């Protein structure tokens, strides 16, 4: 029911970027699907991908083979891995929640701004 | 010795053979007449080749009635060659020697008799060469006819019957075959044959001519005195005219044919000539002489039939390789469209479609299984009358090596290609369950195919009925119509559908434990109605039981159908008309 | 295969002369031969018959003197003798044959085969 | 895929007016659209699910209409507690695409 | 007059005809030889029946080169009869008179010429009787061959060619046909024919024999002088031997054949006998004599082709009635299973299945449409060379009266039975839209069938290719696989699928404005996701546009496919090998 | 939301029975399905049939051509016709509502005891 | 159809006990069973929807469990305003069939 | 169709005798005839030829006196005259034919057809 965003904030180009979202008040494997949204330095948003409660992961075809989503059930969180980072991906990263039955992202995260500079 | 006699022959199918008499001496006995006459109907009566219900004559060998095994000790050369072109001449008559002979003698004696037969008949140049199918070419027609003649010569028959050895040949090799027969008869061996439109180049070889017309005997005696007989009856033979055609023109009764003689005297056509012969000296001379008077085991004939069928299958790699290749390309293509099955709203549709199409293709691929007992019907009847084998051994031999290995392979090819390219269910047992279900569906369809066409002479009628039956079987499968919405008086028809039994098992194997709604845990409960989020809901909505018995009863039904259809096919083969 | 006959030309009437009816190709032992007689200006009348099983028979009109008959199967032929004057002269003497078993030759047909010979009488 | 566009990228309105925001799509959505309101410095808050309904914690001034291909957000008697950016998201297919942005601004 | 001459004939396909000379006088000219010789290859050269690319001779009529319309003014009797068995003799040669003649003369003159032909030939007893197909029986072989002879006798040809008139007949009617030809030639009319294995009963009728062996001329001259010619060459003809077979044995070169003569003297086989003829008196005598020397409109030939095709279609109510009955039965059965379509969770499945099966059946029922230009290929080629019509008129006539009325009917029968027994959509326009879509699907499948088999000689190859093509077309329909989940490099293949175009239109017609959830108003909004409660949701999920253009573009595509396939079939017919 | 029952209580056997349910607080053509449940003179329940919000009517197979439900929008009611009534059809008839999205019968009516006697 | 059976036709329990009402089904219901409670002289009020959930206006003493063909309703600490007849109804197929009857009777 | 010949039996040597080589069925005008001679005890030797286009030619060994030749197409036959003594006596005199156009008859083959006649010389 409550989400918390964390991870590094500066990654060197042509490398791997890792984010971690932890969940409090609700279990990962109970009902919902957990997503990753980025807001570019402007007024644009893009959906990366989601991980289902069972483990199925679905990614955005724009990110061709650059995205990996992995969960941990014991401490109730999920990590995003984005490889081969390009300095144009300087967006703010949020972890949202997918209800499924309603089809809309109800609960969001605080978000963090990750800058890719040399 | 070996003198055949027949007295007061009368055959009723319409009496097709009236009073016929004659003695066939050791030599070259020929039967002549028009096509509709008793020319062919008398050869099959002299040999045990017609049902004895209508025979009212009396036929003897050396003055004694023929025994029960007369057909096993007298060769009969069928008009149309029934030699298998895929094997070689040596292997063909080796197969014959392995069946008509006794198993007391070793293989060395069978092989030396084979060598003697091919040397005497003059078959050493093409002894180890293939006879020839339609796609591949082998020996010429003369050598094929000679091989067919030698097929029954293995058991050194005392009497040899031939049904028009010249038909289907040309002018050059007809005299060769006739000279071979005459040379064979020179040692002394009764050779009775039917002949259609002979030439004078071969007519001089005959030793006893029998003329038949509409079942009535018109002449019988030495063949060299027939021309004088008909000359003394008021019919002149013009110079440079074939005596055989001279006889046939009189027999038919052509006015434009040969002219009459001059008459010095001091029932339209057919009963005057027979009456002439009745009061003739030849008839009295014939009547005075007339009035003066299994081996192999079941296994031994199962192995050989199976080996011959396997050699026939491998000798012409265009019916096995073609379907193997088309199955391989179909699997790759199907894996191409259905790549990466997702667990979303479209997963159920894709899974159902891909599982239905495989079963439908497996059922429809067995329509071409009617070429098993149809293209070989005439040859099979000839082997059965001759004394080669019994029906059970032939049925099992053509089943173990023709249907069993050519039906299991396509299912294996489909399952090992489309499974992992799709991602149905990553478990060891599901893969084998799918393979087993596909094998059972293919086997059941093939068994029904054999049950439908098990004694028919053509394929144009079995295949149409087969297709129209499989269409209705496909209708009651479970995808095109919901099986729970059928009326009670029509719902029972679903129990006679092979594709339904296969498709239900495949679906129960695939849809057990799958979620099809992203971000919705319907395993506990379904907060929304009309959702079908879980695979179990789809199975229950389709009328499929969720117990493992609801999976294995499909295979039980398929096996029962296999057994019933195989028994029906074997009974249809057993009660076939063998005459 | 053909059926020929041979005779001669007599000079002085009253002699004895013999015709032969030979057949090659087929054996005459299965047949019954008949000597028929035609002249340039008269009708067709036969002489007598031969039976394939029993002896010979005669059904003539006025020729009943010295006409003997003999069928020889060794040479495959039949013979006709003439000894009497027989004022009937210079006939073709055709020779036919037919195959029957029953008696009473004169009820047969005797289909002819070929042309005949010619005799002379002065 | 389905790309979502909003024709008005910036409005110049006052307090107490019927603000209309239009958002059209490429493919057919079938009332499967959501509206998000992002304040300047927080995460986007959900406004409407289904383009007809309305979430709790908001006044009845927000209404969603439109069927087929284009949808509309209507605000009646706008007050000064509604400035920010508005997005229209589609959740019909799997690759969900957000819209552009209509940043409200009073005068 | 009407004397044919040919000088220094040489034909190259491998030169199949070497130096050949000859003059065919008004009479009964016969060509003899073995099958592989130039016996048949010379008849088609004397008549304009072979491509003039390889002809290097010089052929003349009355000492002048033949004109362009020589094939239109010289009858040619094909060996195998191409008479339509469904029509009668009088109607067959009436059809011939209506096309091969001119339209200046009234119908009375055409009819009196018809009467004169059937009287001269002696076809008055069976003048108004059917020729006879394989199912129904009519006239016998002799009168059928006589009818075929009379078909080209209508325009009183000066020269008549026949390709083996005796083959396929019996020993009784062959002499009747030959005597008819001789009697016809007695008035004076060049008759050139090929002959296979004649008898001496017909050999005496010939007036000019031409012997051919492997393209080399072996004798030419009076037919009665050939036996003496070959006797003086050292070959004796045995008594009671056919002179024709006597010549053929020498030509083939059988050692066991006739014996040699005695030689008084003071290149294996074939180049010595020809060389003998070159330096013979017959050759010099022949060489000295040798060196001494459209009509109907397009409509008039469209109406007649269409009328003949309609009469053929109605003459045997066994190909139309069978499919009519099976369509009627299938419609009733389908209406029986799918009775009472409900608007519940199972309504979508039933509607999709019943709309898919109808389209699949309409596509698969056109496989049997390849018997249109295959079973009538020989007759079409013969009548095109003879000059009956052009390709466009034949193509349109066999299209208007054979494919148009036999494809529209099954769609009407299906639509008027299964619709109200199901309850798809009670509106006037939906019924007609469904009928129109079914008609277009059937027409498109039939047109593609025609485009595939438009000049092939067998059906065993076109049907297999079409079945394998329709299977792939059925895969990309929309039910077995979701068309939106295809890979981008394979999704384009869906645009070449007729069943997809029909099925999309049917689904867009049926699923527009339907609710499939009892007690859930999803028209306003869907409170639950993954619900597909409304028909529009199913159409969008299947990738179907909801605009009316999304319905009519299917029919636009079907019409475009129809036009392309018909043009391809017409071009394939136009560029066929007509020799 | 609120349902009221009306009709007779004494119908002669081998005759026709007509009942009516009046709906207040909600529209009969808006969202829900409207059912008829009869409780036999005992402790058994039977679902007879329902009518959708558009007009689709579904009946129980037990009543073979004996039940016909017809709605009137103006007075916001739905009526029930049961032909060929028998002595043993002496049940009390409730008119309930069917949500659909939930699948259960939420609101009911008071019910009327119908007696079939001579 | 789907016949719903209730093994206990009548119960004889006391106050403050655990009452278990179990009812099975002929076919597979798939968590589409609802519990109803009828008072002696009233309409049958609805207790549980979805065989697991619980509707408003009722205490938490009622619980629903079970999966497959049989489902159980549990009452904890039975008090004196909980008497009546209990029914289980399936809503999978169209001929909705109710259960039998469990009329509670305290002693 | 057959090819026969006719001769005679001479009594006193020195006379003139004419043999004929007749052919029926086929006309002899297309052919070239050759008179060959064989005796019971000698070898086979020909006499002379006939050309189908030009006149006659002679290639004998010792018989070069009164042997004339004549081909009559009206009766379809050829003739051989003998007038001189010709001490060679009683020969079969076979008669053959062959069909060629070029000159130099003696280079042909002259395939024979049938048996021959016989003559006598005292």
């Amino acid at each position: 029911v409550q989400l918390q965003e964390s991870g590094p904030g500066l990654v060197k180009p042509s490398q791997s970027l890792s984010l971690t979202c932890t969940v409090t008040g609700f279990s990962i494997t109970s009902d919902y699907a957990w997503n990753w949204i980025r807001q570019f330095p402007g007024k644009k948003l893009e959906w990366m991908g989601y991980i289902n409660f069972d483990g199925g992961t679905t990614y955005n075809p724009s990110l061709r083979g650059r995205i990996s989503i992995t969960r941990d059930t014991s401490k109730n969180q999920f990590f995003l891995q984005l490889r081969s980072v390009t300095p144009e991906d300087t967006a703010t990263y949020y972890c949202a929640t997918f209800y499924g039955a309603k089809g809309t992202l109800d609960y969001w995260g605080q978000g963090t701004s990750v800058t890719v500079s040399s | 010795g070996a003198v055949l006699s027949f007295h007061n022959i009368c055959y009723r199918v319409k009496e097709i053979l009236s009073n016929i008499n004659g003695i066939m001496k050791p030599g070259l006995n020929a039967i002549l007449g028009p096509t509709g006459g008793g020319k062919s109907s008398l050869l099959d009566v002299l040999a045990a080749r017609k049902d004895p219900s209508g025979l009212s004559g009396d036929v003897l060998i050396n003055g004694a009635p023929r025994p029960a095994n007369f057909k096993c000790n007298s060769g009969y050369v069928v008009q149309d060659d029934v030699v298998m072109g895929t094997l070689t001449v040596r292997e063909n008559l080796q197969f014959s020697a392995a069946l008509r002979l006794a198993t007391t003698m070793t293989n060395h004696e069978k092989n030396e008799r084979i060598n003697r037969v091919i040397q005497e008949l003059g078959l050493d140049k093409v002894a180890d060469s293939k006879v020839g199918t339609q796609f591949i070419r082998g020996v010429s027609g003369g050598e094929r006819k000679r091989t067919s003649i030698g097929m029954e010569l293995i058991t050194d028959p005392s009497i040899l019957f031939l049904d028009e050895p010249t038909t289907g040949l040309d002018s050059s090799t007809a005299n060769a075959v006739l000279l071979l027969l005459k040379r064979m008869s020179k040692q002394g061996r009764t050779i009775i044959f039917s002949i259609h439109q002979p030439r004078y180049s071969i007519f001089k070889l005959f030793d006893s001519l029998t003329l038949l017309a509409s079942g009535r005997l018109m002449f019988h005696g030495p063949a060299q005195e027939a021309l004088g007989y008909f000359e003394s009856a008021g019919y002149h033979c013009e110079a440079y005219n074939n005596p055989a055609d001279f006889f046939l023109d009189i027999i038919n009764g052509d006015s434009t044919a040969v002219a009459l003689n001059r008459e010095e005297d001091f029932k339209p056509l057919i009963e005057k000539l027979a009456e002439i012969y009745v009061n003739s000296s030849f008839y009295k001379e014939t009547k005075a002489e007339l009035h003066q008077l299994y081996t192999t085991s079941f296994c031994h004939q199962l192995r050989w039939v199976s080996k011959r069928s396997f050699k026939n299958l491998l000798g012409n790699p265009q019916a096995s390789i073609a379907q193997i290749i088309v199955t391989v390309v179909l699997g790759l293509v199907i894996g191409a469209i259905y790549f990466g099955l997702k667990n979303d709203s479209t997963g159920i549709q894709n899974r159902a479609g891909v599982l239905f199409f495989l079963t439908t293709n497996q059922c429809f691929s067995s329509v071409s299984a009617v070429e098993l007992f149809v293209v070989e019907k005439k040859l099979f009847i000839h082997e059965y009358i001759s004394g080669y084998y019994r029906v059970s051994s032939y049925f099992l031999g053509k089943l173990l090596s023709d249907l069993l290995p050519m039906r299991m392979l396509p299912s294996i090819i489909f399952t090992c290609i489309v499974y992992f390219m799709l991602g149905l269910k990553p478990k060891a047992d599901a893969f084998f369950v799918m393979m087993f279900t596909l094998m059972m569906v293919a086997y059941s369809a093939s068994s029904m195919a054999l049950a439908i066409a098990a004694g028919q002479s053509v394929v144009s009628v079995a295949t149409l009925l087969m297709t129209i039956c499989f269409v209705f079987m496909m209708i009651f499968s479970g995808l095109l119509v919901n099986l729970t919405t059928i009326a009670s008086w029509l719902s029972w028809l679903q129990y006679f559908s092979i594709p339904r039994y296969g498709f239900t098992a495949l679906q129960h194997n695939e849809f057990l434990g799958q979620n099809f709604c992203p971000g919705l845990n319907a395993t506990g409960n379904n907060p929304c109605n009309y959702a079908t989020c879980t695979g179990e809901e789809y199975l229950v909505k389709q009328g499929i039981d969720l117990s493992p018995w609801g999976l294995w009863k499909n295979h039980v039904a398929l096996a029962c159908m296999i057994v019933i259809f195989l028994t029906i096919a074997y009974l249809k083969l057993l009660f076939l008309k063998k005459y | 295969v053909q059926l020929q006959e041979s005779g001669g030309g007599l000079v002085q009437p009253g002699g004895s002369l013999r015709l032969s009816c030979a057949a090659s190709g087929f054996t005459l032992g299965y047949y019954a031969v008949g000597w028929f007689r035609q002249a340039p200006g008269k009708e067709r009348e036969g002489v007598s018959c031969i039976s394939s099983s029993d002896g010979s028979t005669y059904y003539p009109d006025s020729v009943k003197g010295r006409f003997t008959i003999s069928r020889d199967n060794a040479k495959n032929t039949v013979y006709l003798q003439m000894n009497s004057l027989k004022p009937e002269d210079t006939a073709v003497y055709y020779c036919a044959t037919t195959v029957r078993i029953n008696n009473s030759c004169k009820e047969y047909q005797y289909h002819g085969w070929g042309q005949g010979t010619q005799v002379t009488v002065s | 895929d389905i790309v979502l566009t909003q024709s008005p990228s910036s409005f110049s309105v006052s307090l107490g007016d019927r603000v209309t925001i239009s958002c059209k799509a490429s493919g057919y959505i079938l009332n499967r659209l959501a509206w998000y309101q992002q304040k300047p410095g927080n995460a986007p808050r959900l406004l409407i699910s289904g383009a007809t309904s309305l979430e709790t914690g908001f006044p009845s001034r927000f209404s969603g209409t439109g069927s087929g291909k284009d949808y509309t957000l209507s605000i009646s008697s706008l007050q000064t507690e509604d400035v920010g950016t508005y997005y229209c998201q589609q959740y019909w297919s799997t690759p969900w695409t957000f819209g552009g942005g209509t940043k409200l601004e009073i005068r």
